[PDB]
């Protein structure tokens, strides 16, 4: 290929004509475009939120859990809400995991 | 040596148009009591040289103040207008712009117990103008950065894809608040340039010279 | 030794001989720029004036304004020197300004020297290849020395005479010390009166001198009263000062 | 008719940026203070210590980390504690 | 969080590049670009009952 | 007749040879055009602006590191550590 | 015409109007599609010519 | 480069009557403007690819240190929700009508040139 | 076909300025077809009247503003006057409008 002229053709017909809105039906089950767009939005997020987390999902939350801890942990340096504490109970569970 | 060609009728060239078109419209150039004709064009243009160039100005601080604050809504990348010195750094500099104008319309001397409560809420201006900038890109941001470690909380401790009407319905909360965001940060460098045309335009006026002699019917 | 070895290296180094022989590449860049630090020099004009000889018919618009107002301030005349500068501006006469050209005239008004197609392209480039409101920019004693040039010339362009008359305003002389002013009125209304025309803003060079008469003579005064008069019949009005307010 | 004669030059940046980036550079350089997280040793300290014990813990964060505040170096357990 | 910055004086000079350099751009690169075609068309649509009626008078072809 | 010495460097055609060069601004061209005819006659008020606040805010820092030189001292002369000793 | 001018225009080629018309925001009038025909004819100076 | 209504005049005035009407074509064609040809690709050009690698060295680096944040699993969902509308921007912006709502910000561009209104410009 | 350049010369030129103006036209091919508009623009922005159509407009002088564009094409006519001009000088005679009352 020419590396600037194949998918720029290629991003282009997607971009343009290829349309899940109407490829996969979906008008069956949405009312407008408009709100096609509008939870397709909301899907990306919801989609990009649990990627990032399970990408690397046995990690110690920066942000503060509610009060609830993830599977069969409930005790251990993932759900430990000090860090200095965790930070030696991890370095404990890394040695037998 | 050699500038660049540019096509007629681009976009840029029409956005700019119309941005500066827009902010020389606010402070507008005032109608004389003469006809305008050939006796009165070096009044008209010897009043348009002791204007000062907020039309130039209002949209330097547009332009740089909407691409700074639309950076923030960029991934990977934070606004400079959600630093305290940049952006509070522009309002003192919009601030001190209208001073040495108003200051240089007489020979740069400082203008009974009223005048210390003028002066105040005049000096007021200079933090208000960039710390409404600096808030506003710095309370948005912050706000997300909240509201994404509490939307986090719920897919971190239920299943991934699991559980999806609690999570839904706080991924459409900051899916709205960075869809607010974006009108902040276009009103944020309207607002910080609407009103240095004001500010700056309370200086901008001089005595017409006009004609000192005439010869009338 | 080492006064001695300064002093002769002053003596055969540096001296004006060798200041001329770096001053022979670009000619128009040191002759304007040594005339402003106030070397006048007038046979080291002379070397001047023929290493350009050759070069003239090529300059730029920025480098003839250079060569004019640097040979008037030396006010050296080599008359087969401006007349390659005079055909230098009436074939480029497009290319030039007003405020290159109030300063290639001025030159050429102070050495007698013009053309009649000379006096057609200066004035055509300043009515037509120029702004108009390039005259507002000027500053009105450079004007009145273009209004002289053509009435010594006995050149009469009415469409000049209204694109000149526009830089004559309350803001244009204002801006004159009133020694300048007056030498300035006196200068204008003498050009005015001698094509016999008056233009709506000749009232602010003749309210000029009459806003304050106590510089003026009763003989120049007379000169002032007389173009007054020759102006009030051809704008169909009389004279009226304006106290401001 | 022009079309193709605006597509001949390509992209091309504004005017000149490289006076706005050698400005923003020259001034995230030209502090005249020391580089954030670092002090100005002397070079009898610089030359006798280790670069293991020259880092801090607190400048090499762990790059994904699974405990917040982990570090990637641990300098100098040479504390004044 | 992030408040004040490790120099007050570099963000504010970062400021004034940057203003600084999109007042150079504005008045040195986009507005003459913005006024040799703002002032082409307004020109022309000021001048053209003057010209043409200039231009009527002057030719002879009638 | 009118024979193109008339028209010359008043009025062209569109060119059938090849497209000019851009004619560039006097601006464009120098710096010292645009700063000498433009930038201070016009625009010295916002560079005045600028530079008040580049100084004033050279004040502040200047007062934030005598307030940090003040407390740094007002430990090291009275026994404590002027700091919390990192975290690590 | 002036829509058909632009359509050709590099404006028209980039990739957000790629797939766009101009005739879509304000289409050609009567008079401006026939006086584009008109003067298709007159692009032959000979027809020029003999029409005159 | 002399102007090409003087080579439309030169070139009618020595042809013969003759081959008038077929040389007008030729005379046509020869004064027309130059609309240069659309040349070969030659792709990205230096300032293209310093564009696109100062700006992927650049994402990287802020990737790279919105890694290590203390709050870096936020700040990496930030740009999923930053990302997420610049997807929704794509999709929603009309992009024809905001082409010719900018067109009518320049008053250049908001109507037709007006000059020259060729019963002025005639020589019979 | 005595003065005929000149009144092709501008027919051609604003045919092709109209044709391309807005659309895609450069603006290195107005400043070569029109060296002395462009000229007489970059007057005003180096002397800082790049507003004064604007400034015309907010003071009303609408025939301050006829005359700001008649003064900028003023040049279309120069080379005819500048012909008719060199006819008369030749013929021995002034050239009309050079003159205040004639
Ligand atoms: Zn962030």
């Amino acid at each position: 290929m020419a590396v600037t002229s194949f998918l720029g053709k290629a991003f282009e017909k997607y971009f343009y004509d290829f349309s899940a809105y109407e490829q996969f039906g979906l008008n069956r089950f949405l009312s407008s475009k408009g709100q096609y767009v509008a939870l397709r939005h909301v899907g990306f997020v919801m989609v990009g939120v649990n990627v990032l987390l399970a990408a690397n999902f046995p990690f110690n939350p920066p942000f503060p859990t509610i009060g609830m801890c993830p599977a069969g942990w409930e005790g251990t340096w993932v759900c430990q809400a000090d860090k200095a504490k965790a930070l030696e109970m991890y370095k404990e569970w890394k040695k037998s995991n | 040596s050699s500038v660049r060609d540019v096509k007629t009728g681009s976009l840029p060239t029409n956005f700019l148009t119309g941005v500066y078109r827009f902010w020389r419209s606010q402070n507008p150039a005032e109608k004389p009591h003469d006809p305008v004709n050939d006796r009165l064009l070096p009044a008209v243009v010897d009043a348009s040289d002791k204007r000062a160039s907020i039309g130039t100005w209002a949209t330097t601080f547009f332009c740089t103040i909407i691409s700074c604050n639309l950076l923030g809504l960029m991934p990977f990348n934070e606004a400079p207008t959600s630093g305290l010195g940049f952006a509070t750094g522009l309002g003192v500099s919009v601030w001190a712009t209208a001073t040495i104008l108003g200051l240089s319309k007489t020979g740069f001397k400082f203008p009974f117990i009223f005048v210390p409560l003028e002066t105040i809420s005049y000096t007021f201006r200079a933090v208000s103008l960039g710390v409404r900038l600096w808030v506003n890109m710095l309370a948005g941001h912050t706000l997300l950065h909240i509201l994404t470690g509490m939307a986090l909380a719920l897919p971190f401790s239920l299943g991934f894809f699991s559980m999806v009407p609690a999570t839904f319905g706080v991924c459409c909360l900051l899916s709205a608040l960075v869809g607010l965001e974006y009108l902040v940060a276009v009103l944020q460098s309207g607002v910080f340039s609407i009103l240095s045309t004001v500010y700056v335009g309370e200086f901008n006026h001089d005595k017409f010279i006009g004609p000192a002699a005439k010869i009338v019917k | 030794p080492s006064q001695n070895l300064v002093s002769t290296f002053a003596n055969k180094v540096i001296v004006e001989e060798n200041l001329v022989n770096v001053a022979e590449i670009d000619v128009p860049f040191w002759s304007y720029w040594l005339s402003s630090a106030g070397f006048t020099s007038k046979d080291a004009f002379v070397k001047f004036a023929e290493a350009v000889k050759p070069k003239v018919a090529a300059l730029s618009t920025s480098d003839i304004t250079n060569l004019t107002v640097a040979f008037k301030r030396a006010n050296y005349y080599d008359k087969d020197l401006f007349t390659g500068i005079e055909a230098n501006v009436s074939a480029n006469f497009t290319k030039f300004e007003t405020e290159q050209l109030l300063q290639i005239v001025a030159t050429f008004d102070a050495f007698n020297h013009s053309s009649v197609a000379f006096l057609d392209d200066v004035a055509d480039s300043i009515t037509y290849c120029n702004h108009y409101l390039a005259p507002v920019r000027a500053g009105a004693d450079e004007l009145a020395t273009l209004l002289t040039y053509y009435a010594k010339n006995g050149h009469e362009r009415a469409d000049l005479l209204a694109t000149v008359a526009r830089g004559f305003s309350e803001v244009s002389l204002g801006k004159l010390s009133a020694a300048q002013r007056k030498d300035t009125v006196l200068s204008a209304l003498k050009a005015f009166q001698t094509f016999g025309f008056y233009p709506e803003s000749i009232e602010a060079v003749i309210g000029a001198a009459l806003v304050s008469p106590a510089e003026y003579s009763a003989e120049e005064l007379k000169e002032v009263e007389a173009v007054k008069v020759a102006a009030e019949n051809a704008l169909g009005g009389e004279f009226v000062l304006i106290q401001e307010g | 008719s022009y079309s193709a004669y605006f597509a001949k030059a390509g992209f091309q940046f504004p005017a000149g940026l490289s006076a706005l980036v050698a400005g923003i550079v020259a001034l995230n350089v030209c502090t005249g203070r020391p580089t954030k997280g670092t002090k100005e040793i002397s070079n009898a300290e610089y030359n006798a210590t280790p670069i293991g014990y020259l880092q801090s813990p607190d400048q090499h964060p762990t790059a994904f980390p699974k405990v917040p505040g982990m570090k990637d170096v641990h300098g100098s357990p040479h504390h004044h504690h | 969080m992030k408040l004040l910055p490790e120099s007050l004086q570099q963000e504010a000079a970062t400021a004034a590049v940057v203003a600084s350099w999109v007042l150079w751009h504005l008045d040195t690169q986009l507005l003459p670009t913005i006024m040799r075609e703002h002032k082409l068309h307004a020109c022309w649509a000021a001048a053209a009952k003057r010209y043409n009626e200039k231009l009527f008078k002057l030719n002879p072809s009638y | 007749v009118l024979g193109e010495v008339y028209l010359k460097d008043i009025l062209r055609t569109p060119p059938t040879g090849a497209i000019p060069a851009n004619v560039p601004h006097p601006f464009q061209t120098s710096f010292y055009t645009y700063a000498t005819k433009k930038l201070i006659p016009r625009h010295w008020y916002l560079l005045g602006g600028f530079t008040f606040t580049i100084t004033l805010y050279g004040i502040l820092d200047g007062l934030r590191d005598s307030g940090k030189k003040k407390a740094y001292d007002e430990a090291i002369h009275a026994g404590k550590t002027p700091y919390t000793a990192g975290g690590h | 015409t002036f829509a058909q001018r632009l359509n050709s225009s590099p404006a028209f080629s980039s990739f957000l109007l790629k797939r766009e018309k101009a005739e879509s925001e304000v289409p050609p009038s009567e008079l401006e599609l026939e006086a584009a025909q008109k003067a298709a004819e007159l692009e032959d100076p000979e027809v020029a010519l003999r029409t005159l | 480069e002399g102007n090409s209504v003087a080579g439309i005049i030169k070139s009618v005035n020595e042809t013969s009557g003759a081959n008038l009407l077929s040389s007008l074509k030729t005379i046509k064609a020869q004064a027309a403007p130059i609309y240069p040809a659309a040349a070969s690709s030659t792709g990205y050009s230096t300032q293209a690819k310093i564009a696109l690698f100062g700006a992927l060295s650049w994402i990287l680096y802020r990737a790279d240190g919105q890694s290590k944040a203390h709050e870096w699993i936020v700040d990496l969902n930030l740009n999923v929700l930053q990302a997420a509308w610049l997807i929704s921007f794509s999709s929603l912006i009309p992009f024809r009508a905001v082409y010719f709502a900018f067109r009518g910000m320049a008053p250049a561009t908001a109507s037709t040139l007006n000059g020259l209104k060729t019963f002025s410009s005639i020589s019979l | 076909e005595e003065e005929e350049l000149w009144l092709l010369t501008l027919t051609q030129q604003f045919k092709h300025i109209q044709k391309h103006f807005g659309i895609d036209l450069p603006h290195s091919v107005v400043a070569h077809m029109d060296p002395l508009l462009i000229k007489k623009i970059d007057w005003e922005t180096t002397n800082a009247l790049e507003d004064f159509d604007i400034t015309l407009d907010d003071m009303g002088a609408e025939d301050a503003k006829e005359q700001w564009g008649a003064e900028n094409l003023s040049h279309h006519f120069l080379p005819l006057i500048r012909y008719r001009r060199d006819l008369a000088r030749k013929n021995g005679d002034r050239y009309g409008p050079d003159l205040v009352n004639g």
